[PDB]
DNA sequence: TTATTGAGGCTTAAGCAGTGGGTTCCAGGTACT
RNA sequence: UAACUAGGGAACCCACU
DNA sequence: AGTACCTAGCTTAAGCCTCAATAA
């Protein structure tokens, strides 16, 4: 090939000239026979020219002397006998024949007009607009130097135009060819069409491109698109043997139209109104319109998706013992499955013993390919001539242990169902992952299969590596928190492994230290030393724990009056978890501090230690939580579902008086005592009432059987776990099941006015309207079943419903903004260079690395925030209670120092006013890179800073050193005034709860720092603000996408609907409503209001 | 289809070897034993054999998969002893134990057939 | 809003249009915000506030409101190629080709069907060798 | 189809037993007092019997195809 | 309810129902317990009973049924419904009955799935047997014969050892199959040397091996030779067969360990089956632990145990006084002791006999991969489907995660050169793909008398083809190099 | 003057390291020493690790004009 | 007074998440010899 | 004296996540 | 006889109809 090779910049479209389809087709005087084939060999000038591409396999076209493989097709031409309109252009030949003069063919409106210099004015550079607003002036024009003759209305029928002067003409295709040849170039300059691509005279169809075979491929079975063409060859045919034989009156009309039918339905076969193009056994041709538009078409079916070589798709299987980057995969699949490996001297030995073992073992390898690329088949046994092996061929290995895969799961909602693994070969025959790997799949283990990609370069296998490993995307931009976090039989057991009571002996500490990956070979001091060596969960936990991370959570059974009341620092309970230097202190673990919510250990974790060791971690906590849930165990079975007796009287206490009450409503509706609330009827305020008892008794019910759980209780061992199941779960199990509700009501009267027909007429009480009095280890009645029936029905439609709707939700949002992205200037623009953000979500940061911080000056008062913040150089003891001699002498001396703290605690005052403008309501909780009062308990604990002693630290190196930190942290470039602003709007948010957490009293007072802990602070923040900003090249639009319809599958209109009506700009929303706020005495008084 | 063959839990194929020493870097006197084609059966007695050794530090197993067949036994002992002896007189012990066990058995099956 | 006694301030409404037409389009892109935190964070689940922000400011760049269906995105200037790759692509390409449009393949979806290399991530840039750091090569 | 050579939970023999149970259910014995009088004690074997289907007895009432 | 001592609520009753278990289908009357189950998995047990592996029919065996399933020993249920003596599930059983521990044991029966008895499934426990029946006829139009083809007269003979067959063309009984190898030899003659016949046999699916069960030969309906060929395949409960309860909890095989590494009762009863004690709280499916317990009753009582639904004379506490007469705990729980270190689990496991069903969703019938085979005529793109060694689909949502990634070389390379590289010689002045001819050098455009000036471009074929189609809707899609 | 970030992106990292281990399997010389090390990708870490990649990066501005930044002048990650 | 050109009410396409397996069907009708 | 591939479409039904 | 061959519902944009100021 020696044509040079560089890629498209630019695809210009338009229509296709006549002359140009006849000087490019092969097909020289056209397609004149309607036959494909004539004496079993193919036809010059017929459908299946030998010209137009190669006929079968192992042979060659006559254009270009290659084989199928390598010849592209090779278009041909027919010349049509009449013009005929292209419906695909229908359209538009009807809005530019109504700007159009029928006689003059000038424009309908004079170029010579400021109208005109106005429509190219303002439609300049664009033709579609212009075309629109020419179209929109000349509508209603009659007259055109130009002429008196007064212009026709052009109307369609079907696929015939009728001029109709207000006489009418059958508007024949030749008369508007012949009207779109005179038009001038500046007219169609001004109509929107370039002359060079598209002539308003090549609308019309006058020869027809026939497509080579390529685009229809005959299996003896030809496509349907060549009987097409067959039916429009044989009725050219006829058109042209009646016109130089016939010349008949109508039966050219009627040929005429057929003509145009069969042309219009070889485009396009679903016109509005038309007879489908059939065949004689029944189906509708499949037209070139068909082969693009759907989903299954050409552009969605086979550019924007296709099938893929180098994939697997089998079964998952759960492996506790693999880590969470690693894919377990079948031989099988990985002797099927090749990466070709470039021969190096490094690699020449190996990758010759896989030649030699070839295919028919596992680890062997499939082709060589060599510099020619000449392929060897190992399947097949060649000598040992073409075996040998040099430096630059290309071994098709099997795919072994460490290789790089896309493992991915249907469907593919956001970045994390698509991640890559390191692939392990395991015996059987299915796919095998880490439990924490299933949430951001959303997998499970009951017949889920998954695909795996494995990628073929060098450069994706090391950009998958780099980009989509799974430890890399430990932590999501959606919500700037954790998507894998610890899995039901793991968390279930590090509950029960972290309690206080759990002591553990020599042998079970040495077994359960052997599947520490991360251990560092020394058994640790026991807690308890005599009279037994004991050791708790928490210390080996703590080893688990990585690095010196510090993280302060809360288990799920804490009580609100612990904080607050004694021993909120040595917990009774065990029920507030501390870490400190990266050691459990007490605290008892569950999906609180352990799952995927923000804040949690395992955020961070990889928020601190980074990825590799956070994947570490992941695996230390499943290896060792499983092999010491080995001793422990943990089950469910009757006795978890049961209660005591009292417990037992306590429920049919509370269902009898509740019954009570719902009767004794019924007769106070029906004795016409019961007095209706304001803004609602009779029927509503019953309603109200009878729910209103209901909830109460569910609630009572669930709070009597909630407080008859056992510690031992297993139910309630997985619930404050938070593994499995809920409070919910344990009362409808244990208590009652509650009231079935079907739309938001109860089960309505399906019958007449009745719900079944075991009741009465108009009973409204709570058994027959579908309150299950029942537990489910009581068991249903038959009518309590039924109508338990009736709401899982409901919850199933809306399931299936749900992901219906939501899947169109999820493509319209990733089509709108995939294009939008951060360009290499911190810019967000789309395709059309056109900007959207100029920072990227208005400061500059990714979304993974951001977290939940308070602001400690937006909500206080004004004495609490003076004397919080504002440094007391005055008050001498306690100076010196809080710092050195020296320090405290420097403080009270200089005047210099203390006009410069007072400029400090003023702007901090202004950053205060600043904030409470952009905060309206007093909520303090921002979203902000670098969690700055962990950053201060990190150098606490780093630098050993004892908080009794007086501190060496300045408090105007603290102002001085904030000061010179805020100018390091650059969002916007620049000296420009410009820039400046920019920059002090983007980091303005971070800049003031930096000056408010790092100010003088604060590291004065509350933190105590030192000055070489203050200086590894300031160097830490700067250097986990600048590995916040958004890198150049992010798809932050798909990501936004992805972020916002990936909640969507998982959920006054709210939810999918309300998406979807805020999505689209809906014109009728379903509930359109007004916030109305009230001025004045209006709004404390009802009266007015 | 990838069934793997029921030998493969025991058979040593050809070219491995049951029992590699690796000398465990991070502590002194610590030795990691990988035994191939061996399970729990194995590596829960030598671990308690060792366990019952005042000179053994340390002393734990793991089967690191259980779709393959391998153990691995650490034993770290102290300065003045090796985790290779300590391997050897656990099993020398379980052993003896073992043949004291069997001779008293068959001593109580004879007591109880003849009555 | 006009009413007395009635806040001109802080009355708000449900409905998009009437916001962009009464209150312009900085009012409707942040009460498009506000719709779209409710409606996703009724449920108590929480997104990142730059997600919410792309969209609302890619829905409101171009001065209307841009629906985000056939109706808004493929009536901007994007190009022939990735207008059909969402939807009537038949229609898109008739219309670029009746008007001679010109696609200028910058977007994803263009590279993505001519087989490129897209720009994005890592097709953002360009990898040149440097001859000068070849020479302490070995 | 058949009755299983051993249970499937411990491996004890029973595919002797499943004629031996059926004619102690002809002798009136109740299902209880068979699987006592087979020597079925665990749970594990008195199932293999107790839930047993005999479709052989069904499949032998077709002619084999050769004769 | 009839009864005029109380208000009765009502003095009027025109009918009675015959029993409230009447309202339920053929399905759902398989269900124990099914009014102490939350409603969806009772509609998820009615779905996948339709899936249980049985003996679907006594007459099997003259059945050349296209994908039939027979289970080797197939229980009635030791806890049933008084509908099953009508729904003959005593008769015609899919399920057997396991012993089963509710236990966390080393992690691999997580997140909906099992942990099976290896030592059981030696002895026959769910083990399957796999009929697939091919079907083939010779045709008079070109005729067509059922012959034993030879590489001497024959055209397009794969590499299959057709020795397999015999002189009819046809393979015999109890021959061992593996996937593409011929089981039905048909030769067309050519209708017009070296070859005189073209290969038109028949093979097996190239996933599926067996041994040939049954070989039928008549005449169809129109008097032509027809063979039916039944092929047997033994199928072994692996890791990723799919199991299910009779209460929607279905999930697949984590791992087998054989009975010594099987946790164990007192009396050295190992679970047949481990299920994760997460699969219940969440789902609610209280009728599978009372199934459990009524099943522990059963089966040292010596009788069947009555699961019909609404039913007053069975509760749990009967059934737990009836356990705990026979030695056991009342709820159900025994201590097990750890199958690897022999200690005894601190926890008491629920454990006692259960129904389960082995479902039709096999592993070895879902596994799938390719590297690189056949392709579809039209685009080159990589077929669709497990039997015809097709690839996995890399759709738009897999495009936009991709794109999202940020990996726009593995979005290239999957979309470019794992499915359909191609390239073709576009013209410069025009952007309309010209001749090539590759040996002779000559690239031209024939239209715009261009001999020179023309570009390779590497594009996909699927490109290509809209193009092409464009073209053939009169559209120009000028691909410009500059 | 350069007024793009110092800091060298995810993606640039990515790219510069497929394409070094591409380089390096077709046998191009390494600018760093090796320690037995034979996997490409692993040699290429070594070679970013030690700035020594002979790469330029050109980053294009979206007003048209491009950047050029070497391996080296650009801060690594890690 | 009266056409004339502007702005409110009627039909009709165009959409409508993915992965496997199986089954059926893709043509008679008189002439004529 | 190893002569080396796979094949269509259109509709329906069922199952799966 | 064998067979040649000639022929259910949604929402929304776009296109299409009658009634009121306004100059002729
Ligand atoms: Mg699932
Ligand atoms: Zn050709
Ligand atoms: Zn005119
Ligand atoms: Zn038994
Ligand atoms: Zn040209």
């Amino acid at each position: 090939s020696a044509c040079p090779l560089r890629t498209i910049k630019r695809v210009q479209f338009g229509v296709l000239s006549p002359d140009e389809l006849k000087r490019m087709s092969v097909t020289e005087g056209g397609i004149k026979y309607p036959e494909t084939t004539e004496g079993g060999r193919p036809k010059l000038g017929g459908l299946m020219d030998p010209r137009q591409g190669v006929i079968e396999r192992t042979g060659r076209c006559q254009t270009c002397a290659g084989n199928m493989t390598e010849c592209p097709g090779h278009f041909g031409h027919i010349e049509l006998a009449k013009p005929v309109f292209h419906v695909g252009f229908l359209v538009k030949t009807m809005k530019v024949l109504r700007c159009v003069c029928f006689f003059c063919s000038k424009l309908l409106v004079d170029s010579n007009n400021p109208k005109i210099k106005d429509i190219l004015a303002k439609s300049k550079g664009q033709p579609k607009k212009r075309l629109t607003h020419v179209y929109d002036l000349c509508k209603g024009k009659n007259i055109c130097g130009g002429c008196g003759r007064y212009q026709p209305r052009i109307r369609r029928s079907g696929l015939e135009l009728y001029a109709e002067w207000k006489k009418k003409i059958l508007l024949s295709p030749e008369r508007v060819h012949e009207i779109f040849k005179r038009i001038s170039d500046e007219e169609c300059f001004v109509l929107g069409m370039e002359p060079r691509y598209a002539r308003p005279e090549w609308m019309i169809v006058t020869v027809l491109p026939v497509p080579p075979l390529s685009v229809r491929p005959a299996v003896r079975n030809q496509d349907d698109l060549t009987h097409k063409l067959a039916d429009i060859v044989k009725i050219n045919n006829q058109l042209r043997r009646n016109e130089q034989n016939g010349a008949a009156a109508h039966v050219i009309a009627e040929d005429v139209k057929l003509l145009q039918f069969h042309v219009a339905t070889m485009v396009d076969n679903e016109l509005p109104g038309l007879p489908r193009a059939m065949q004689k056994s029944g189906r509708p041709l499949k037209s070139l319109k068909q082969r693009l538009k759907g989903k299954e078409g050409r552009v969605r079916g086979n550019l924007m998706g296709k099938r893929v070589d180098f994939s697997a798709r089998t079964v998952i299987t759960p492996d506790p013992n693999l880590s969470i980057d690693q894919v377990g995969v079948p031989r099988s699949i990985a002797a099927n499955m090749t990466f070709a490996e470039i021969v190096t001297p490094f690699n020449i030995d190996r990758l010759q013993e896989l030649v030699r073992r070839g295919n028919s073992q596992y680890p062997g390898a499939k082709y060589i390919i060599r510099d020619n690329g000449d392929r060897i088949d190992l399947r097949f046994h060649p000598k040992p001539s073409d075996l040998h092996l040099q430096t630059g061929y290309k071994v098709e290995r099997h795919m072994c242990d460490g290789d790089i895969v896309i493992f991915n799961r249907q469907p593919t909602l956001h970045k994390m169902s698509m991640m890559g693994h390191r692939v392990r070969i395991l015996p059987w025959s299915t796919f095998r992952l880490n439990l924490s790997v299933t949430t951001p799949y959303n997998a499970d283990f009951d017949g889920d299969e998954m695909n795996l990609h494995l990628p073929q370069s060098l450069e994706t296998r090391a950009e998958i590596q780099e980009l989509a490993m799974v430890p890399r995307m430990i932590v999501t931009p959606q919500s700037n928190r954790p998507v894998m976090g610890i899995v039901q039989d793991t968390l279930t057991a590090v509950r029960k492994f972290t309690k206080r009571d759990v002591f553990l002996e020599r042998g079970e500490v040495m077994n359960l230290l052997m599947f520490l990956s991360t251990w560092d070979g020394k058994v640790p001091q026991p807690a308890i030393l005599k009279p037994r060596p004991l050791w708790t969960g928490k210390q080996i936990f703590s080893l688990i724990i990585p690095g010196h991370i510090n993280c302060i959570r809360t288990h799920s059974t804490h009580p609100d009056d612990e904080d607050s009341g004694p021993y909120k620092h040595i917990s009774p309970g065990d029920t507030k978890v501390v870490v400190e230097n990266g050691e459990l202190i007490m605290g008892i673990l569950c999906k609180k501090s352990l799952g995927t919510s923000a804040g949690s250990l395992v955020h961070i974790s990889y928020l601190e230690m980074g990825h590799d060791i956070t994947r570490l971690f992941y695996s230390n906590i499943q290896t060792v939580i499983n092999n010491w849930l080995l001793i422990e165990g943990h089950t469910i079975g009757i006795g978890d579902s049961i209660a005591d007796s009292k417990t037992y009287q306590d429920i049919q206490n509370t269902i009898k008086k509740a019954k009570q009450d719902v009767i004794e409503v019924i007769e106070k509706a029906h004795n016409n005592e019961l007095e209706p609330t304001p803004g609602n009827t009779l029927r509503q305020t019953f309603e109200n009432q009878v729910n209103r008892i209901l909830n109460d008794a569910r609630d009572k019910t669930g709070s009597s059987a909630q407080k008859s759980l056992s510690e031992y209780n297993n139910f309630k061992s997985m619930v404050v776990s938070g593994a499995k199941g809920s409070k919910i779960n344990i009362s409808q199990v244990i208590a009652v099941v509650g009231q079935q509700n079907v739309e938001g009501k109860r089960i309505p009267f399906g019958f007449k006015h009745r719900t079944l027909p075991h009741f009465i007429k108009d009973d409204y009480g709570p058994e027959s309207r579908g309150f299950v009095e029942n537990s489910y280890l009581a068991g249903l009645t038959p009518t309590e079943f039924f109508f338990h029936a009736m709401g899982g029905r409901e919850g199933l439609i809306d399931t299936a419903v749900k992901t219906a709707e939501t899947g169109y939700i999820q493509r319209r949002l990733i089509k709108s903004m995939e294009s939008v992205m951060v360009k290499y200037d911190a810019t967000v623009r789309n395709s059309i260079n056109q900007v959207v953000q100029l920072r990227y979500g208005e400061d500059g940061l990714a979304g993974e690395s951001v977290e939940f911080q308070n602001l400690a000056t937006l909500k206080p008062s004004n004495k609490a925030f003076e004397k919080k913040f504002r440094f007391d150089y005055t008050n001498e003891r306690a100076l010196r209670r809080t710092l050195q001699e020296d320090l405290v002498k420097d403080v009270l001396s200089n005047a210099h120092i203390q006009n410069e703290l007072e400029r400090e605690f003023e702007r901090m005052r202004e950053d205060r006013e600043v904030l409470r403008v952009i905060f309206p309501t007093g909520d303090s909780k921002v979203v902000l890179p670098c969690n700055l009062l962990r950053m201060i308990w990190n150098a606490q604990k780093i630098f050993h800073i004892n908080p009794r002693l007086p501190s060496d630290l300045h408090p105007i190196k603290v102002v001085e050193g904030v000061k010179e930190l805020s100018k390091k942290l650059v969002i916007v470039n620049g000296d420009d005034p410009l820039s400046r602003q920019a920059q002090e709007n983007a980091t303005l948010l971070f800049n003031i709860h930096l000056r408010s957490t790092l100010c003088s009293r604060r590291m004065a007072e509350e933190f105590r720092l030192s000055g070489e802990a203050f200086d590894w602070l300031l160097g830490e923040i700067e250097s986990k603000f600048n590995q916040a900003i958004a890198h150049p090249g992010e798809m932050v639009g798909a990501l936004a996408a992805q972020s916002l319809g990936e909640p969507a599958t998982q959920m006054v209109t709210l939810g999918v609907p309300r998406l979807k009506e805020l999505i689209n700009i809906s014109k009728k929303p379903k509930t359109p409503s007004l916030t109305v706020f009230l001025l004045g005495q209006s709004a404390r008084d009802a009266e007015r209001a | 289809m990838n069934a793997p063959p029921a030998f493969e839990s025991f058979l040593l194929f050809e070219g491995e070897k049951k029992i590699t020493i690796n000398k465990d870097t991070k502590v002194p006197n610590a030795c990691l034993f990988t035994i191939n084609k061996e399970d729990h059966t194995l590596g829960n007695i030598i671990k308690s054999q060792l366990l019952k050794d005042p000179q053994v530090l340390f002393a734990g197993y793991k089967v690191p998969h259980p779709l393959e067949h391998k153990i691995i036994i650490r034993v770290q002992t102290t300065p003045d002893y090796s985790p290779q002896e300590a391997f050897t007189n656990a099993i020398t012990d379980l052993i003896s134990e073992l043949s004291l066990l069997e001779e008293r058995f068959r001593v109580a099956i004879k007591d109880k057939q003849e009555g | 809003l006009s009413e007395k006694d009635v806040d001109p301030v802080r009355t708000t409404s449900n409905d998009i249009v009437e916001i962009f037409t009464v209150l312009g389009i900085e009012a409707v892109r942040k009460a498009l915000e506000r719709e779209l935190y409710h409606v996703i964070s009724f449920d108590g689940s929480y997104v990142n506030y730059r997600h919410l922000a792309l969209l609302c400011d890619t829905m409101t760049c171009r001065g209307h409101l841009m629906a985000i269906t056939r109706h808004g995105v493929n009536r901007q200037d994007t190009g022939p190629l990735m207008k059909c790759s969402f939807e009537e692509t038949v229609d898109v390409l008739m219309e670029a080709a009746a008007h001679g449009e010109s696609d200028p393949m910058k977007g994803v979806s263009e590279n993505i069907m001519l087989g490129q290399l897209a720009p994005a991530g890592t097709g953002c840039f360009d990898l040149l060798l440097d001859a000068e750091k070849c020479k302490y090569g070995m | 189809m058949i009755i299983p050579v051993r249970c499937f939970t411990c491996g004890k023999i029973v595919g002797n037993k499943w004629e031996a149970y059926l004619g102690l259910l002809q002798a009136e014995y109740t299902e209880g007092d068979a699987l006592d009088a087979l020597g079925l004690k665990r749970y594990c074997c008195r199932r293999m019997l107790l839930a047993h289907v005999d479709l052989i007895e069904k499949l032998l009432n077709y002619a084999p195809l050769e004769k | 309810d009839l009864q005029e001592k109380e208000v009765a609520y009502c003095s009027t009753y025109t009918h009675c129902e015959i029993h409230p278990s009447m309202i339920l289908g053929v399905c759902a009357s398989i269900i124990p317990f099914p009014d102490h189950n939350q409603s969806p998995r009772n509609t998820y047990q009615s779905a996948m009973g339709k899936q249980a592996m049985g003996v679907y029919i006594t007459n099997f065996h003259v059945r050349m049924d296209t994908l039939a399933h027979v289970l080797y020993y197939p229980q009635k249920p030791l806890v049933t419904t008084r509908s099953m003596e009508y729904l003959r599930f005593r008769e015609l059983p899919a399920g057997i009955n396991s012993i089963v521990a509710i236990a966390s044991y080393t992690g691999y029966n997580q997140e909906d799935s099992v942990i099976m008895n290896r030592s059981a499934v030696d002895r026959g426990f769910f083990r399957s047997v796999f009929y697939r029946s091919y079907k083939e006829q010779e045709s008079k139009k070109q005729e067509e014969v059922f012959e034993k083809p030879t590489r001497e007269t024959c055209q397009g003979m794969r590499h299959a050892i057709y020795d397999k067959l015999d002189d009819d063309g046809l393979i015999a009984p109890g021959v061992r199959v593996s996937g593409d190898d011929v089981i039905i030899g048909k030769t067309v003659t050519l209708p017009e040397r070296r070859y005189t016949k073209r290969d038109c046999s028949t093979f097996l699916r190239t996933s599926e091996t067996g041994i040939v069960d049954q070989v039928m030969v008549t005449l169809n309906q129109e008097g032509y030779k027809f063979c039916k060929i039944r092929v047997r395949s033994v199928r072994i409960p692996q890791i990723g067969d799919k199991f299910a309860s009779r209460h929607g909890q279905k999930g697949t095989c984590g791992i087998q360990y054989r009975q010594e590494d099987m946790p164990f009762t007192c009396e050295g009863i190992t679970p047949d089956i481990i299920i994760n004690p997460h699969a219940i709280p969440s789902r609610m499916t209280i009728g599978h632990l009372i199934e459990c317990l009524q099943g522990k009753v059963s089966a040292n009582k010596g009788e069947i145990g009555d699961a019909t639904p609404f039913n007053d004379a069975v509760n749990v506490q009967k059934i737990s006084n009836l356990l705990s007469d026979y030695g056991y705990h009342l709820r159900g729980n025994e201590v097990l002791y750890n199958g690897f270190t022999g200690r005894k689990i601190t926890s008491q496991i629920f454990i006692g006999p259960t129904y389960y069903q082995r479902l039709k969703h096999m592993v070895d019938d879902k596994i799938h991969s390719r590297a690189r085979g056949p392709i579809q005529i039209l685009n080159r793109q990589p077929m669709e489907g497990r039997s015809r060694d097709g690839g996995l689909r890399f759709g738009e949502m897999e495009r936009d995660c991709q794109i999202a990634h940020g990996a726009a070389q593995f979005l290239r390379e999957r979309l470019f050169e794992a499915s359909d590289p191609y390239q073709v010689h576009v013209c410069n002045l025009c952007g309309i793909m010209a001749i090539a001819n590759t040996r002779t050098h000559t690239y031209e455009c024939r239209g715009c008398r261009n001999k020179t000036q023309i570009s390779l471009v590497r594009m996909p074929y699927a490109c290509k083809l809209l193009f092409q189609e464009l073209m053939s809707m009169s559209i120009a899609p000028r691909m410009m190099s500059v | 003057k350069r007024i793009t970030t110092p800091y060298m992106t995810k993606y640039e990292r990515a790219r510069v390291l497929g394409t070094r281990a591409l380089q390096i399997a077709m046998c191009a010389p390494v600018m760093v020493e090796l320690e037995g090390e034979t996997d490409p990708l692993l040699i290429a870490m070594k070679e970013l690790k030690a700035r020594k990649i002979p790469i330029i990066i050109r980053r294009y501005l979206p007003d048209g004009s491009y950047e050029d930044w070497g391996v080296d002048e650009l801060i690594i990650s890690d």
